[PDB]
């Protein structure tokens, strides 16, 4: 527990150092995030001061997403295991990635053969 | 599960060593008055849940009884009786006019709210007001309990008795009539005990190497007192690690930077685990941290000449035997951690007298009591070839048994 | 900092010596010991974007474990030394480890990242070791799903796909019944695959576990003339058609009428049934102890036929195949993302080479056959050499060499050159439509023309593997669960 | 072992039938104040043995508590709590201002001596004097307890409170301020109950055939009262057998020849066992003898229209069900044997008032209370399709639960 707390504090300090705010007290008020995909109305209502370009999803969509996740997780009536993540690695059936094995080996084969098709 | 049986066994051993008959053991094995009550309570939502209460008076031959109160959700009758006997042993060791006792409530302060705790305490007093009074019982602060609960209890007992009784309950706020130094009592007690132990063993306090693992209020105040006295601190530890410096650690700076929790370790610096901290060279070691730390594996690695168990039973029987064989002085926790009881007694005396002492007077009286008790137990433990834990238990039981014999219950 | 892939050299478990492999009908290999298994598991390098899990058709050949085994995860767990967790992760996805480990040809071994110029990690052997140790320690016990809703699915066919679908549906909470013609459930796993590969004790144990779950198999029901499709539909909501694919193509060449010519499937089924019945003492099988044996049609079927003939102690065995002998290493037109085509030398061939002293040779390739002999039994077989040549537009063509005619003495002959779709038009009681004897359906959404009829396994896949069958069974189980109850996570 | 669980189950059933929430059950399942004490005692030889005491107050919402005291060597906390709940049910049924309770001591009156019993009782009162008083508790006679022990307890409470409190304890001797008819209270109660049951069922009391097995004081007084009223007795039994005469048995002669023990059987004459006695023809049957007599085998043989269980649970659940199916009125023991409690209450009222009534006044008041209670329970049991035992338990719990709800503990 102590090591996890220390590591998380070190990470928070690193994130602070990324921006340049050297005080947690200052960063606390500071809103240094840029929502990517949140509607302008929602940003003005709840995240005033945050920068958003494309607007995006709404409160109803966020609620629907949360409810879907909660319902699936509390259903979970088939197995006692956590599905494998796909944030930092590719696992079949997981989150799609730009460089999947299909694309990788197709590109390699085409490049090595000099074939255009 | 084994707490009551262990308490009974140690009491039996002490009585056997004293040589009194088995009647005293028969009388003292069990508390003489155990009360179980049910406290109605109203929640914020309006629903009513019933909390189970407890109260035990181990003995009152010496005089008025005393005991703490823990809002621990796993409090049971066996634990309550064991704690009552333990508090009686503390009182006997310190030579107070208290008999001993303990109370408790089955609840969860975590999910409980502020007003709900207020109502809970008030219902508890309304429930047990009959067998509780200035000459019968005296609550005191304990686990999940503090000055606000003490003040509510005092206010209600004033209401029910129709006259002010500040001496009814100890551990009150300063404005309500509390006693100064209520927070540094344990630190002062351990400071006196370490000083006297060093004097008796010949270790000069000036320049003595000290290690204090566990840097709560007790650890912080103990370090400050050691620095003021002159002894150098060569180790501190907390929930986030520890440090090490053979030539001091600037206790003034450490206390200045001390936060609310007492955490002191740096952020981007490696720390030393308590397991390796225990092995560091030092004259006196002061485990005031999680229990069950000194065991067989580290018994051969310990190096301190004096070990003070400020915590509650941090060691085990095997470690105690190994230390005794190695001839390392082991201060019993019963005597190490009696500062709280002593300051509570002083607070009660101040309330009864109606006049409040000062910090210097409290300091002098507390150190006098502690040095006298430690000298008595040390003399008895050297007169009889036994362990200091056995000497402490024997001395504590002596007063209770002898007072019972005078009063003629046996 | 894992470094096993270069600091360790791939090894193999303790196999029984070939010269004694021909006497006892038992498993010819054993799993790794603890230390060896840990060392082999350490080889895998926590491979990011693993190529052992793609499981998709690539250039006409499979690559990667189709059932999506968490290969890096349980390899890491095997290395770490926690085995119950590895078993749990394996059983999360796979349902028949005891068959997949000791049957599957392991395309995952052939195709992964570490296979670039170096021996691959023994995924198959690690899986087999995990499942065998789990079974030995008896951690596997029936799940007995508490929840149950009165329904009825009548899976047909006891093959691996049928068993997987039945297990998934039973875990879902729908009662199922398995209709089978053969005496014992399992399908190919019982009779087709030899005792060598799959000792039937393990199959029987797994079927008993399924019965304890409550699958409630029913035997000796060809669900054709015996039971009509209309009554089956009326008595049961859905039907998972794991009907199998057992029709085998025949060589339309003159001379294939004389007695002696036999089918590989029928011969293997007869031999396995005889052994399971009375240790082949019933004398109701095909004997070849004192006769020559020739098998036409290379592949797993040919290997199994050669092994069975060798165990029957035939005087001579020769395997024939049109495809030219494979090269000894990767070629220009073959790459590691694709399943390799290197010389394999699996079981039943090194054993033949070792045992045969007078003729220590095998793999007579580049010629299949033509018109055989006559006058009762087979006396001799004619053969001619063919070579793969480019024609028209650089297209492969088979042209015979007129001057390479040869004669071989053959009294018993087997044909295992391939297989066809399901047994159609025999099972025309339903309204399903077939294109090339295979019932028509697409990967996912197996709902065919008639409601409640779902394709599955080799019936729609043509010829595939047990892992493919298991994947199809799981997917059709999910599809039918969604069709019935609408909502089902898996 | 199962007494506490059975009491809790029947209380739960009664509360469920009433329809109150589960909070009342949570509060009433357990007594609100259980005290365990140790009583020093000096024997004739001079040695000291420690007796374990007990005391339980099931509830005091209605008013002052009440309970007996048994010197039974196997008394335990479970039995004490069960008896406290049972006494509370009795008080609720009779509609008294009592809440309920019970005390006990772990001793053996057999080997105990006279002066030693005196000292034992006196030490018991000195031990539990704090939570016992005229408005808090009221001891009463019970198993292994009688007028001499009541008088000693009264004398000591007078000593400790410094003023006379005759109403402190009931069941005192007549000269000390007792109440007349203390010995025939149970007989009078059962006489009223049998009369009312016969009236309600239409059985004419004049000429009614009666069987009274168990010829102690209760049986003797009941037979005398029946003879005075007019009903004929056609069977009596005791520890030495019984008799049988369809046309009377000369109850006057039987009572005249009655010895100290109540034995009446001849010497050189055959007697009838209770098993066959139960089967004899009769209108009303009154089992006041050893428990567990009416069971499945004799349920089909019983013939009486009215069965009164003057004893404590002489029947079983199977017998009760069979009798209910046969449509035989079954008087609950809780109502049958409440005469002792009623006369004790009258004695307490007389002491509190300071003026003593007469036999006729006690007779009239007792019969009025008994008839009112029996009529109320009969009406409720006919309004609700239930057994009379369930009706008794329900009525008893109604008052306690409703008073608690008013007082707001829930
Ligand atoms: C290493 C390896 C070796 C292999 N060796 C062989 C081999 O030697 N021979 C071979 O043929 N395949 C072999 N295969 C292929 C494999 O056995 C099959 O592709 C697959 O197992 C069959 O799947 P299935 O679910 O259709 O099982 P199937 O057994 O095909 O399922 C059909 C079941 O239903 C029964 N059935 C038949 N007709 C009907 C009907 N009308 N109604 C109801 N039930 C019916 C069948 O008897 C059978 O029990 C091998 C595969 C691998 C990976
Ligand atoms: S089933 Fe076959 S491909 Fe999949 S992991 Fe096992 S051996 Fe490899
Ligand atoms: S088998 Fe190959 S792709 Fe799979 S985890 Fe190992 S190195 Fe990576």
């Amino acid at each position: 527990v102590s090591k996890y707390g220390k590591s998380i504090t070190e990470g928070v300090v690193k994130v602070m150092s990324k921006m340049g705010i050297s005080t947690v007290q200052s960063y606390r008020g500071a809103q240094i995030f840029e929502a990517v995909g949140i509607s302008r109305d929602v940003i003005d209502r709840y995240f005033s001061g945050t920068a958003s370009q494309l607007g995006g999803i709404d409160l109803q969509t966020i609620a629907e997403e949360a409810q879907r996740r909660h319902r699936e997780a509390y259903q979970d009536d088939y197995s006692k295991t956590l599905e494998p993540g796909s944030d930092f690695q590719w696992r079949n059936g997981g989150e799609h990635h730009a460089f999947n094995p299909k694309t990788i080996h197709t590109l390699q084969w085409a490049c090595r053969r000099n074939d255009y098709n | 599960l084994d707490v009551l049986k262990s308490t009974q066994t140690v009491i039996h051993k002490a009585l056997e060593k004293l040589g009194y008959p088995e009647e005293v053991y028969e009388l003292l094995k069990e508390p003489m008055r155990l009360l179980t009550v049910k406290i109605p309570v109203r929640m914020d939502d309006g629903s009513v849940k019933i909390f189970t209460g407890y109260r035990a008076q181990h003995n009152d031959s010496v005089g008025p009884t005393k005991g703490g109160i823990r809002f621990h959700p796993n409090v049971t009758e066996k634990e309550v009786k064991a704690l009552s006997i333990w508090m009686s042993l503390k009182c006997g060791i310190i030579d107070l006019p208290y008999g001993g006792g303990k109370g408790g409530i089955v609840c969860d302060p975590r999910d409980m709210s502020f007003r709900e705790l207020e109502r809970l305490s008030r219902g508890y007093v309304r429930a047990i007001s009959q067998i509780v009074g200035p000459t019968k019982d005296v609550p005191a602060p304990d686990v999940f309990t503090n000055s606000q609960i003490m003040a509510w209890m005092m206010d209600e007992y004033s209401r029910i008795d129709e006259f002010n009784s500040p001496g009814f309950i100890t551990g009150k706020p300063l404005v309500l009539g509390g006693s100064h130094g209520r927070e540094s009592a344990t630190a002062k007690g351990v400071t006196i005990c370490i000083k006297e132990a060093a004097k008796k063993r010949g270790i000069d306090i000036k320049g003595a190497r000290v290690v204090v693992q566990g840097f709560g209020n007790a650890g912080s105040y103990l370090a400050k007192f050691m620095h003021d006295a002159g002894a150098k601190v060569v180790g501190i530890s907390d929930a986030y690690g520890g440090l090490y410096d053979p030539e001091g650690l600037d206790i003034d700076y450490l206390l200045d930077r001390r936060d609310s929790f007492g955490t002191v370790t740096k952020l981007f610096n490696d720390t030393i685990t308590n397991q390796e901290l225990l092995e560091l060279d030092c004259d006196i070691l002061v485990p005031a941290a999680i229990e069950n730390q000194i065991t067989e594996e580290n018994a051969h690695n310990i190096r301190a000449k004096i070990v003070v168990e400020a915590a509650n039973g941090p060691t085990t029987l095997e470690g105690t035997k190994i230390l005794s064989d190695r001839d390392i002085l082991l201060v019993p926790d019963v005597l190490a951690s009696a500062g709280g009881v002593t300051v509570s007694y002083f607070e009660w005396v101040q309330n009864n007298q109606g006049f409040y002492w000062s910090e210097e007077e409290v300091e002098e009286k507390l150190e006098k009591m502690m040095v006298k008790s430690f000298n008595n137990i040390y003399e008895m433990a050297n007169n009889r070839r036994i362990d200091m834990r056995l000497a402490a238990y024997m001395v504590g039981v002596r007063k209770m048994a002898e007072a019972s014999r005078f009063r003629g219950w046996i | 900092k894992p470094t096993g892939f270069m600091e360790i050299k791939r090894e193999k478990p303790a196999e029984r010596d070939p010269l004694t492999r021909l006497k006892d009908w038992k498993e010819y290999s054993a799993p790794f010991s603890e230390e060896a298994s840990k060392r082999q598991g350490a080889r895998c390098m926590d491979c990011g974007t693993p190529f052992c899990q793609i499981g998709a058709d690539i250039n006409g050949f499979t690559s990667g474990c189709p059932i999506y085994n968490l290969i890096p995860e349980w390899n890491g767990l095997v290395y770490r030394g926690r085995w119950k967790e590895a078993l749990e992760r394996l059983l999360k996805t796979n349902n028949f480890p005891e068959f997949t480990g000791r049957v599957c040809p392991a395309p995952c071994e052939g195709s992964c990242t570490l296979a670039i110029s170096d021996p691959a990690v023994s995924i198959k052997n690690i899986e087999r070791t995990i499942i065998d140790k789990g079974f030995e320690n008896g951690w596997i016990q029936p799940r007995i799903p508490k929840k149950r809703t009165g329904k009825k699915v009548a899976i047909v066919g006891s093959g691996p796909a049928g068993l997987a679908s039945a297990d998934q549906l039973n875990q879902a909470g729908h009662s199922v019944t398995v209709f089978e013609r053969a005496d014992r459930a399992g399908g190919l796993l019982t009779y087709g695959i030899p005792n060598m590969k799959l000792e039937k004790g393990i199959v029987e144990r797994r079927i008993k576990l399924l019965t304890q779950e409550g699958i409630d198999f029913v035997t000796n029901t060809e669900i054709g003339v015996d039971i009509t499709a209309d009554e089956l539909k009326e008595q049961f909501d859905a039907v998972i058609l794991c009907t199998g694919a057992q029709k085998q193509r025949d060589l339309l060449i003159e001379g294939r009428d004389s007695k002696g010519v036999h089918y590989a499937m029928d011969y293997l089924t007869l031999a396995t049934k005889s052994y399971l019945d009375s240790n082949f003492k019933d004398k109701q099988f095909i004997d070849a102890k004192g006769k020559d044996v020739i098998v036409i049609g290379g592949g797993d079927t040919g290997a199994d036929c050669v092994a069975t003939a060798l165990r029957q102690k035939a005087k001579s065995v020769h395997q024939f195949g049109k495809h030219p002998k494979l090269p000894p290493a990767r070629t220009n037109d073959n790459m590691w993302p694709e399943q390799p085509h290197v010389f394999t030398l699996e079981y039943a061939y090194e054993e033949a080479e070792a045992k045969f002293g007078r003729d220590p040779r095998e793999y007579s390739i580049q010629t299949t056959k033509m018109v055989a002999d006559k006058n009762g039994k087979l006396k001799e077989l004619h053969t001619i050499q063919m070579e793969k040549v480019k024609n028209e537009h650089g297209k492969y063509e088979f042209r015979e060499l007129p001057g390479t005619e040869k004669v071989w003495p053959a009294q018993l002959v087997f044909i295992a050159i391939g297989f066809e779709g399901t047994e159609q038009p025999l099972l025309k009681q339903f309204g399903v439509n077939s294109v090339n004897n295979k019932i028509s359906a697409a990967y996912g959404d197996y709902q065919t023309n008639i409601d409640g009829v779902f394709a599955a396994g080799d019936a729609r896949r043509g010829q595939s593997l047990i892992v493919w069958a298991i994947n199809e069974g799981r997917e059709v189980a999910r599809e039918v669960d969604r069709y019935l109850m609408g909502s089902s996570v898996l």
